């Protein structure tokens, strides 16, 4: 039993979230 | 900041040179002809050394805070701190 | 030799011209008068030396602390067993040194059984004894060279049959006794050159036959028949050794947690003090009471943890020096300050520090935690040395509340 | 807090909570702080907590020990009870906080 | 890019209601309605554009110093899913009343730790030009890497999302620009052998050729010669390779376990 | 040596109280010495700080009664310019440069000391934020600041002024709107007591002078855009306006007790 | 008139002392003891004629007029006459 190491947990960025949420408001 | 200090104190009339030494004898401050200035800093530089060591030798809890110099054309001054020094020069206006 | 006379040039009409001249200068230099403005230019412990023996001290708490009083730049650690090693014997005594600067141990001891409490012998200077989790009072001497107790009581129904969590070698220089109480009641007064029996023996009641489980005890400076004593019961029992009184005295009721420490008055001096003593316990108060009152006179409660000893300062009337299992020691003033501690250090990654003790000297203090690293810290002057006026400072404190 | 305890109709009064607003809100935050470090305390459980290792050492079994524990942790919670009424007085369960 | 729907010259409007209601004329009744729901909606909507404001600033300083993108991390999503919720209120919504509020809370504790980001951050950076820059020695770089790793304590009190395997990517960086370091100490070592690199002591092997019983011999060994220019060797990679390597948390009390040297 | 050196030491965190005293002595060495009814005192202007602003407010230090503060608006010649900017002058010496710049980054209208903390230099926006300078730091950047929220002051803040003895004081802000808040000097991040003053049928009104009385820390007095002298008691049952006066037929422009 | 000058610095604010030096680094007229007169006047003496040699390889026209040294203890005026020196100490305030 090794720590078993976990995925990459993230924050995106406020540009790239600007842009999804860009998308959101394109789609609303 | 130092270029606009530079300018109310240059347009203090008498001063002929905001010449300021560090403690480690480079012209940290000038605004006249460096080598017509750096030996003398220099040799402020040496004699605020046995300045420093005039008070801390005559007392011992004293600290050397300010020099007055009147000369016989102008009246140089010269200010410590316990860090690093100050020479500026006046003429009497 | 400057001149052949010194006066008549400062009487002289023409050089005097010249100080009038500097004079003018000084009328033109003196007529300034202006000051600097202001302008808002505005204008304890330390470490003293750590021990850790790899071997012997690793992974086990410092059980108990004793100085020596012939040797008082000496220190002795108790150590229980270590989970880490079941093979190794279980209670370990390490002796430590400060007037030399080597990490070594002075003198190691070990024995078969965890020793919970040890003391120094203060009329023998070579005898070391111990008190184990067994109720075998064991001793060790230095002049021999095995590590194994040279003589250790039995745990026979005469003798100590329950852990053993203080010992005192107290007394005279011609009479002197050997004094161990258990945690069941179980006091036995024993003399040092024969352990095979005790000299006096009887089980602590104190309301109704119950057993007090003792976990500390104190004596007042100078007093063989009466001493005092902390169970796990939050009472303090004032006790009486021999005479038609022998036992306990008074019910206290008090603390509200088991106590884990109880430490008399030792400064002597100009206005006896020695009615008073300090309890620490785990429901996190140092408590600061006396003997004639029943009452709680003054209760400590600024800590956020399980306090686990409390002394006296033996020079300084009012100091007296506490630690919790946090980390922080704690020294408090009560001539400075009965409110707040006078001073406060941390230990290096906050251990659970279990014992401390003084110096006899008041200038160094020692704490020992559960990972066997006596640390020593010396007190600042103006805290640890006592003044004339602190004893009438310590009267009117204590007349205040 | 004894100075609460001596003065009980500024309790009463509403002129004294309009005034001791700047330090009641001190009070009960170092209040929250102190029952936040009892609340830590009880996040850490008692075998991982030193203090059953320090009862094992002072002979007291473990059982035991994790009651002295939470009992102390709950007279520490009375004390704190204390605290907050002698804050906010008698009523002071039927106080916003 | 983030704006929001206000203008602050109605509170003008408000101010010249509040005026002239005062000197004696009457208003129409929808401008009162509107400048009463500017008197409603004034704090609130500049609120949310000092919040808005603050959260381009700080979002130029996390592009700028994106270098702890990695210790922003649960805040960031914390107010990227406020933004987010945000999406679905209206002006008509009271459900903005502690909304905008909760929002100024999030964007003073993001500024709260991106200071202190900037400041340990900056502390780090330079204690890791503090081990490019001084002496090739173990106790000295001890000293650099146990400030680092009470630094890395005390931003681990913060507790962001993917904050431990920014350490371990520093520590790595550490790896490397130490086997660099060490590369200048075995070359000169390699330079002082043969008669930023530190200072090698390398020490003369004293030999005397030797006649007991009519035989002639070397005592010591050659063999323990070059056992002996070994353990120089194997103490002069001492100073790097046990160096102690920081974990990527620290306050792992619970944890007595996975502990081998090259962890360690 | 190097110029990268000079850019390096020059803008160390040492130099600055270096250049305070560089600053302050040299101007303490300004002082030229000779070797041989109505009336004007002095007059005092900055060409840099002090050209195309209006002074809108002033204090004396009780500490330091040479020194005086005061308030501008923007130069709305230069939008690059800081908005408010406070500037330190003094009577002792002759010198026509202040003694301390600070501004700030909304116009400033009310200004202050400390009166126990005469370091303690206390301005007040146009955003309503109440901004911090202190001499002993050395930033002209304010030190600390209030929150612009719903909870704070939002409206211009004409008034802003502290009583409470030295050992517990208070410091008292009204904004334009009405709504009054305690403040500690030490923290500025929430208001304590924070309230709205209101009278006829609640209007909000529109708060425009101060006066205290010498002596009181509970009651108070205001005067208005809306020609009306209103008293206010701080706390209690009657904590809030307590009363009302007519008589002027314009908006109040000060108010002072005797 | 130099007496009843010196007995109007009797009475001035904070003179610490009135002393003149009399004899190029030797001074007489003391109002105090041996060294804070003597030989503390005579490091000035040295200390000002080398600071004369100073000014004077600044400009060997530009001798020295006046001196004053303001400390934290003491503020000294020092006024250099032609053979002798002068030397008065006053508190700061």
């Amino acid at each position: 039993r090794k720590l078993v190491h976990d995925k990459e947990l993230a924050a995106e960025d406020e540009q790239v979230f600007l842009m999804k949420q860009q998308s959101l408001l394109a789609k609303q | 900041e130092v270029e606009e200090t530079l300018k109310r104190l240059q347009s203090q009339k008498g001063v002929q040179g905001i010449i300021v030494v560090n403690t480690e004898g480079i012209p940290i401050k000038s605004t006249m002809d460096n080598p017509t200035t750096t030996q003398y800093a220099s040799l402020m530089h040496s004699f605020i050394l046995k300045a420093r060591s005039t008070v801390r030798d005559i007392d011992p809890q004293n600290d050397l805070t300010f020099l007055r110099i009147r000369s016989k054309k102008n009246e140089i001054m010269v200010a410590p701190d316990k860090d690093y020094f100050l020479i500026v020069i006046q003429n009497p206006t | 030799l400057t001149e052949e006379e010194k006066q008549q040039i400062l009487h002289s009409e023409e050089f005097l011209s010249f100080f009038d001249h500097s004079t003018r200068i000084v009328e033109r230099a003196l007529s300034e008068q202006i000051n600097i403005f202001f302008d808002y230019s505005g204008r304890k412990l330390s470490l003293n030396r750590q021990f850790f023996d790899e071997r012997w001290s690793k992974h086990r708490v410092v059980s108990c602390l004793d100085w020596s009083s012939q040797y008082p730049e000496l220190l002795v650690a108790s150590y229980n067993n270590n989970e880490d090693a079941p093979h190794e014997p279980d209670g370990v005594a390490l002796v430590w040194n400060m007037k030399y600067k080597k990490t070594t141990p002075e003198y190691v001891f070990h024995c078969q059984s965890a020793v919970m409490s040890a003391t120094f012998a203060k009329f023998h200077p070579n005898l070391v004894v111990g008190g184990t989790y067994s109720g075998q009072i064991v001793l060790w001497d230095n002049r021999s060279n095995k590590r194994t107790p040279v003589q250790r009581t039995p745990l026979s129904a005469a003798a100590h049959t329950h852990p053993v969590y203080c010992v005192n070698v107290v007394g005279t220089q011609n009479a002197h006794n050997l004094i161990s109480i258990s945690t069941d009641g179980k006091i036995c007064s024993w003399s040092l050159d024969m352990l095979s029996h005790p000299q006096d023996s009887m089980e602590l009641v104190h309301k109704q036959s119950k057993a007090v489980a003792v976990t500390s005890m104190s004596f007042p400076v100078g007093d063989v028949n009466n001493f005092v004593v902390g169970s796990e019961e939050g009472s303090v029992y004032t006790a009486c050794r021999h005479g038609s009184k022998a036992g306990i005295s008074e019910m206290f009721e008090g603390h509200q947690g088991p106590i884990t420490g109880i430490h008399c008055h030792a400064a002597v001096g100009a206005v006896d003090f020695s009615h008073l003593f300090v309890t620490s316990s785990f429901d996190w108060t140092v408590k600061l009471w006396s003997t004639k009152n029943n009452k709680p006179l003054y209760s400590f409660e600024d800590n956020a943890g399980y306090v686990y000893d409390v002394m006296w300062s033996p020079t300084h009337p009012a100091l007296f020096a506490c630690v919790d299992g946090m980390g922080r020691l704690d020294l408090w003033n009560l001539n400075n300050d009965t409110e707040v501690p006078t001073a406060s250090i941390s230990v290096e990654g906050n251990p659970a520090l279990n014992r401390v003790r003084w110096t006899h000297s008041g200038r160094e203090i020692a704490v020992g935690d559960s990972e066997g690293q006596i640390v020593i810290y010396d007190v600042g002057e103006q805290i640890a040395v006592p003044r004339n006026d602190e004893w009438a400072r310590f009267g009117r404190t204590l007349a205040e509340i | 807090f004894r100075i609460f305890s001596r003065f009980n109709a500024l309790f009463v009064r509403p002129h004294i909570r309009g005034a001791i607003r700047e330090y009641q809100t001190q009070l009960i935050q170092r209040v929250k702080d102190d029952i936040e470090s009892l609340h830590d305390k009880f996040k850490v459980q008692y075998p991982q907590s030193q203090a059953c290792k320090m009862s094992h050492v002072r002979d007291l079994p473990p059982v035991s020990g994790s009651i002295i524990w939470a009992k102390q942790i709950d007279r520490q919670l009375t004390a704190y009870m204390k605290r907050v009424e002698d804050v906010l007085g008698k009523g002071w369960e039927n106080h916003v906080e | 890019k983030l704006k929001v729907n206000f203008l602050p010259e109605i509170i003008t409007l408000s101010k010249e209601v509040r005026n002239l209601k005062w000197l004696g004329f009457r208003v129409p009744l929808a401008i009162v309605n509107k400048a009463h729901q500017a008197n409603q909606l004034y704090p609130f909507a500049i609120s949310l554009i000092e919040s808005v404001r603050t959260y381009e600033r700080t979002c130029e300083k996390v592009e700028e110093r994106n270098t702890i993108s990695l210790l922003v991390a649960g805040l960031k999503k914390e107010v990227q899913a406020l933004i987010a919720e945000g999406i679905a209120l209206v002006w008509e919504s009271y459900k903005l009343d502690p909304y905008v509020q909760r929002l100024a809370e999030t964007v003073f504790n993001f500024q709260e730790k991106v200071d202190d980001l900037l400041i340990i951050e900056e502390k780090i950076d330079l204690e890791v030009r503090s081990l490019e820059t001084c002496m090739y020695d173990h106790k000295t770089f001890s000293e650099i890497l146990n400030r680092v790793q009470k630094a890395v304590d005390d931003l681990n009190l913060h507790s962001y999302s993917n904050l431990p395997i920014w350490v371990n990517k520093l520590d790595m960086e550490i790896e490397r620009i130490l086997g660099v370091r060490l590369q200048a100490g075995l070359r000169a070592w390699t330079q002082v052998l043969l008669g930023p690199g530190g200072e090698p002591k390398i020490k003369n092997v004293v030999h005397e050729l030797r006649i007991t019983n009519q035989v002639i011999y070397l005592n010591p060994p050659i063999e323990e010669c070059r056992y002996k220019l070994y353990q120089e060797m194997f103490a002069w990679k001492m100073v790097v390779l046990s160096l102690p390597r920081i974990q990527s948390q620290r306050y792992q009390v619970g944890v007595h376990y996975e502990l081998t040297e090259e962890e360690k």
